[PDB]
RNA sequence: CCAGGGCUACACACGUGCUACAAUGGCGCAUACAAAGAGAAGCGACCUCGCGAGAGCAAGCGGACCUCAUAAAGUGCGUCGUAGUCCGGAUUGGAGUCUGCAACUCGACUCCAUGAAGUCGGAAUCGCUAGUAAUCGUGGAUCAGAAUGCCACGGUGAAUAC
RNA sequence: UCCUCCUAAAGAGUAACGGAGGAGCACGAAGGUUGGCUAAUCCUGGUCGGACAUCAGGAGGUUAGUGCAAUGGCAUAAGCC
C-alpha cells in the first residue's frame, strides 16, 4: 500500500435472509444484513417459474362454464 | 483468503485430475482482476471523473488509477491527454477477496439475472464482463450516487486456452449457464 | 457593462414570509415593536434608514444567520433563497480560485461551460479564472456575488 | 417511514400515506389500515416500527411498483404486437375505448403541433 | 363486457369450422361474420374476416382468445 | 331484396356547452325544506343476495291512494392548514352488469389500479335590470339500450342603472 | 536576406523569370543531471461505447514521436515520465 491514500479497510461481518454468516472484509465501516446469497439465490429452482409467462387458451375454458 | 485456501487444497486437485497434467504449475491459476470504467462524459465536467473515483475507491478496497487519451480523436472530441477512464488493478490477497465478494453476493443482486454468458472469453483463458449498475456492490446504498454508472471486471489468468479458463472459472462455482 | 439576468428555476404563488413578530432588540429598546407584514409573493419592499437602524440585523433574523427573541418568521417550502450578505468576506477566504469558487455553486451543470461563461459574460476573462478569488476587489467581489446569484 | 418503494411522506394520515404506492389507490389503502388493525386518522410519525412490518407483510401480498410496471407494459406489449385493433391506436398513438378524434384528444396527440 | 353467459358465435361459423377442423389445415375459411368471438377450438385455421370490400386471412396464435373475428380487420385506412 | 362496412375516419381551424384550476372548498358522519311530471309487450314497492352497477322472488298501479322517488345546495360536528394538494378527472390496464339475434369498428354503467393538462386565461367578445343574474338539484319528450343536448319544474338568491 | 530537397554529372562547389516547401520565432523549462519506460496500426472479449474514447490478451515491430518546413539522425534513445 501507499500509506492512507486508500480507503479505509477492515472486517465485517454480513449474514442473508436466511442466516448463512459469513465474514469478509470490505470498505463499509458497518455490517449489513441482506437477501439471499450466492448459495440460496433461485437461479437453479424457479427457473421454470421465471419462463413460465403466457397462457389463455386455458383461461378461457374456465370462462366457458356451459 | 478462504477462496485462496479452497483454490489450493481442491481446484489443483479437481482440475489436474480432470485435465490429465504433468506438473503441479501447469494447472492455469487466476492471477489478475482489473475493474475500469471510461467515463466518457468528463470532457465537460471533470468532477465527474473524480466520482466515479469515488465510486471504484468504494467498490475495491484501493485508489482508482486515472487513465487518459492514448491518442486524440475527431469522433468524439477528444485529445491526448484529457483524463477519461479509471482502473483500479488487484493482485494476490485483496483479488481473492474481491472474487469471492463478487462471485458469491453481489452476483446475485443483480436485477433480472439469468447467468452469466460463458461464450465471453478472448481465446486465450481470460474472462471479461460488464455490470451495467454500481448499486449491486454493498459499498454503494444507493443515496451517495446519482448515476447507474457501470464497470467492467477483466479476469486475467495464466490459463492458457479458453477452455481451461472455463474449467478453472467453474471450478469456482461461476454462474455460468 | 456586464450583462446579468437572475433566472427562475421554479415559481411562487400564494406568498413567501408571512411575519408576525420578532421582538428583536440587540441590548438597547428595540429598534422595531411589532413588524407584522405579508408579502402575497410581491416585490421589492427597499427598507431604508440612517446608519443604525437595523436593516442587516433584521434581514439576518430574517434569512437565519440569527433568530428572532420571540416569535417565527417560516418560508414557503418550495422557496430558494439568495442573499448579497452586508459583508461578504466570510466567503472569499480559504484560498479557493476565481474558477472552483464558481464553480462550488451549480445544481446540475457543467465544469466548463455555464461556469466558465457565466464568467465571461461579466467583465472576466481567462486570466481571471485562474487568480486566487481572494486578492479580488470591490466591484468584482459584488460581481461575483451576483454571479452566483445567477447560477442558484 | 418506509413501505416497499418508499412511504417518504411524513405529516400525512395513515390512509392517505400507502396512496404513494404505484398500485394502491384509497379503497385498496383503506383494506390494509382497517384489516391489519390501525385507524384511519393516526399521523405516520406517531405509528412505530413494529406496525410497519405488519404493514409491509399485508401490502406485499398485491402487485405494486415492483412489478405492477411489468404488468401493463408487457399487456400493452401483447396487443402492439398482436394485430389487434386496439394495438394499433396504441402504435400510432390515439385513443383507444373509442371516443372522438376529429377535433378532442388532445391528451393522446399530446400538445397541439401544426 | 357482453354479458355473463354464453359466447355469442354463429352457427354458420361453428358448422364450417367443425369440417375445417376434421380434415386439418386447408384453404382459408371465407366468412361474412365479424360479431362472433374466437373459441379455443379454432387454433391453427386460416380464417378471412371481411372488412368492408374484402377478406384479408388472419392466423389464430394463443393470444387470439378474447376477441372477435372483427377485432383484427381494419375497416379503414390512414395515409 | 340481403350480408358486411361508412355517416363514430383526423397533421389542422371555428361555433355552442360541460368539467376544473379549489379553503364563502373537498372528504366522513347525522338531520331538515320543494315543485313538476311519467307509467300497460309499462312503473315497479317490500324481502334477500351482490363492495356497486345489478340478480332471484315479486304486492300495488292503466293512478290526489301504488311506483318512479332518498331532492341538492343548507345546517351541526371532525379533519384537511396551501400543496399540482385529501382540488382536477383526462388517458390506460384488469375483472364485471344489462339491453339487443349481435357491444370489434361503435353503448351505457359499476369495482380495483393509473392519475395527465389546468394554479383565473392575448388581442378581442357575450348574457343579464328582480325572484332577474349567479348557483343547486328534479322531471319529461324521442327511445330495447344510448345525451353535458332540448323542453319544462322548484330551492337559495344578489350589484348597479349619475 | 536566411533555412531544406532536386537540377548537381557517387569528394567540395556549380546557373536560369528551373521544380517543391519554410523563417523574422519558442522555452526559466520545452535546459543540466540522476532513476525509470517504449511506439503506430490491426485482431478476439468487454455497460452505456458508436467505424475509432477507457480495460485485458495477442500480432506487429518504430510504418510511431521529435515545439515549427524538408533532409540527415535517433533504442546506449536525440522519444515519454
Ligand atoms: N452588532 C451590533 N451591535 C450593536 N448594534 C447593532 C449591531 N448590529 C446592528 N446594530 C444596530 O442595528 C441598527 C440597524 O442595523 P443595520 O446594521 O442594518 O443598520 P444600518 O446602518 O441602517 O445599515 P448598514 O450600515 O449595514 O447599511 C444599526 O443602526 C445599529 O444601531
Ligand atoms: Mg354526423
Ligand atoms: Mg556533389
Ligand atoms: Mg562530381
Ligand atoms: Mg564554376
Ligand atoms: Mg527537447
Ligand atoms: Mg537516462
Ligand atoms: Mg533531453
Ligand atoms: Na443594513
Amino acid at each position: 500500500m501507499k500509506k492512507d491514500i486508500h480507503p479505509k479497510y477492515e472486517e465485517i461481518t454480513a449474514s442473508c435472509s436466511c442466516g448463512n454468516v459469513m465474514k469478509i472484509r470490505s470498505t463499509v465501516g458497518h455490517d449489513l444484513n441482506l437477501d439471499v446469497c450466492s448459495k440460496c439465490h433461485p437461479f437453479f429452482t424457479g427457473k421454470q417459474r421465471d419462463v413460465a409467462t403466457g397462457g389463455r387458451v386455458d383461461r378461457f375454458n374456465k370462462r366457458f362454464n356451459i | 483468503a478462504k477462496l485462496h485456501d479452497y483454490y489450493k487444497d481442491e481446484v489443483v486437485k479437481k482440475l489436474m485430475t480432470e485435465f490429465n497434467y504433468n506438473s503441479v504449475m501447469q494447472v492455469p491459476r487466476v492471477e489478475k482482476i482489473t475493474l475500469n470504467m471510461g467515463v466518457g462524459e468528463a470532457i465537460a465536467d471533470k468532477k465527474l471523473l473524480d466520482n466515479a473515483a469515488a465510486d471504484l475507491a468504494a467498490i475495491s478496497g484501493q485508489k482508482p488509477l486515472i487513465t487518459k487519451a492514448r491518442k486524440s480523436v475527431a469522433g468524439f472530441k477528444i485529445r491526448q491527454g484529457y483524463p477519461i477512464g479509471c482502473k483500479v488493478t488487484l493482485r494476490g490477497e485483496r483479488m481473492w477477496e474481491f472474487f469471492e465478494r463478487l462471485i458469491t453476493i453481489a452476483v446475485p443482486r443483480i436485477r433480472d439475472f439469468r447467468g452469466l454468458s460463458a461464450k465471453s472469453f478472448d481465446g486465450r483463458g481470460n474472462y471479461s464482463m460488464g455490470v451495467r449498475e454500481q448499486i449491486i456492490f454493498p459499498e454503494i446504498d444507493y443515496d451517495k450516487v446519482d448515476r447507474v454508472r457501470g464497470l467492467d471486471i477483466t479476469i486475467t489468468t495464466t490459463a492458457k486456452s479458453d477452455e481451461e479458463g472455463r474449467a478453472l472459472l467453474a471450478a469456482f462455482d461461476f454462474p455460468f449457464r | 457593462n456586464p450583462f446579468i439576468r437572475f433566472e427562475q428555476d421554479k415559481k411562487l404563488f400564494r406568498n413567501a414570509l408571512e411575519v408576525e413578530g420578532l421582538t428583536k432588540g440587540f441590548d438597547n429598546g428595540p429598534l422595531f415593536k411589532n413588524l407584522n407584514l405579508l408579502l402575497e409573493v410581491g416585490e421589492k419592499l427597499a427598507v431604508l434608514g440612517t446608519n443604525g437602524v437595523g436593516k442587516s440585523t433584521l434581514l439576518k433574523t430574517l434569512v437565519g444567520d440569527l433568530q428572532p427573541d420571540s416569535g417565527t418568521v417560516k418560508w414557503s417550502e418550495n422557496a430558494r433563497i439568495g442573499y448579497y450578505a452586508q459583508d461578504h468576506e466570510y466567503e472569499f477566504e480559504n484560498d479557493l480560485t476565481v474558477f472552483e469558487w464558481m464553480s462550488q455553486w451549480k445544481q446540475e451543470g457543467d465544469d466548463e461551460q455555464a461556469v466558465r461563461s457565466i464568467l465571461g459574460r461579466l467583465l472576466f476573462s481567462q486570466d481571471d479564472i485562474k487568480k486566487p478569488a481572494k486578492v479580488l476587489s470591490g466591484g468584482e467581489k459584488g460581481r461575483m456575488l451576483f454571479g452566483k446569484l445567477m447560477m442558484q | 417511514a418506509r413501505i416497499a418503494g418508499i412511504n417518504i411522506p411524513d405529516h400525512k394520515h395513515a390512509v392517505i400515506a400507502l396512496t404513494s404506492i404505484y398500485g394502491v389507490g384509497k379503497t385498496r389503502s383503506k383494506a390494509i389500515l382497517a384489516a391489519a388493525g390501525i385507524a384511519e386518522d393516526v399521523k405516520i410519525s406517531e405509528l412505530s416500527e413494529g406496525q410497519i412490518d405488519t404493514l409491509r407483510d399485508e401490502v406485499a401480498k398485491f402487485v405494486v411498483e415492483g412489478d405492477l410496471r411489468r404488468e401493463i407494459s408487457m399487456s400493452i406489449k401483447r396487443l402492439m404486437d398482436l394485430g389487434c385493433y386496439r394495438g394499433l391506436r396504441h402504435r400510432r398513438g390515439l385513443p383507444v375505448r373509442g371516443q372522438r378524434t376529429k377535433t378532442n384528444a388532445r391528451t393522446r396527440k399530446g400538445p397541439r403541433k401544426p | 363486457r357482453s354479458l355473463k353467459k354464453g359466447p355469442f358465435i354463429d352457427l354458420h361459423l361453428l358448422k364450417k369450422v367443425e369440417k375445417a377442423v376434421e380434415s386439418g389445415d386447408k384453404k382459408p375459411l371465407r366468412t361474412w361474420s365479424r360479431r362472433s368471438t374466437i373459441f379455443p377450438n379454432m387454433i391453427g385455421l386460416t380464417i378471412a374476416v371481411h372488412n368492408g370490400r374484402q377478406h384479408v386471412p388472419v392466423f389464430v396464435t394463443d393470444e387470439m382468445v378474447g376477441h372477435k373475428l372483427g377485432e383484427f380487420a381494419p375497416t379503414r385506412t390512414y395515409r
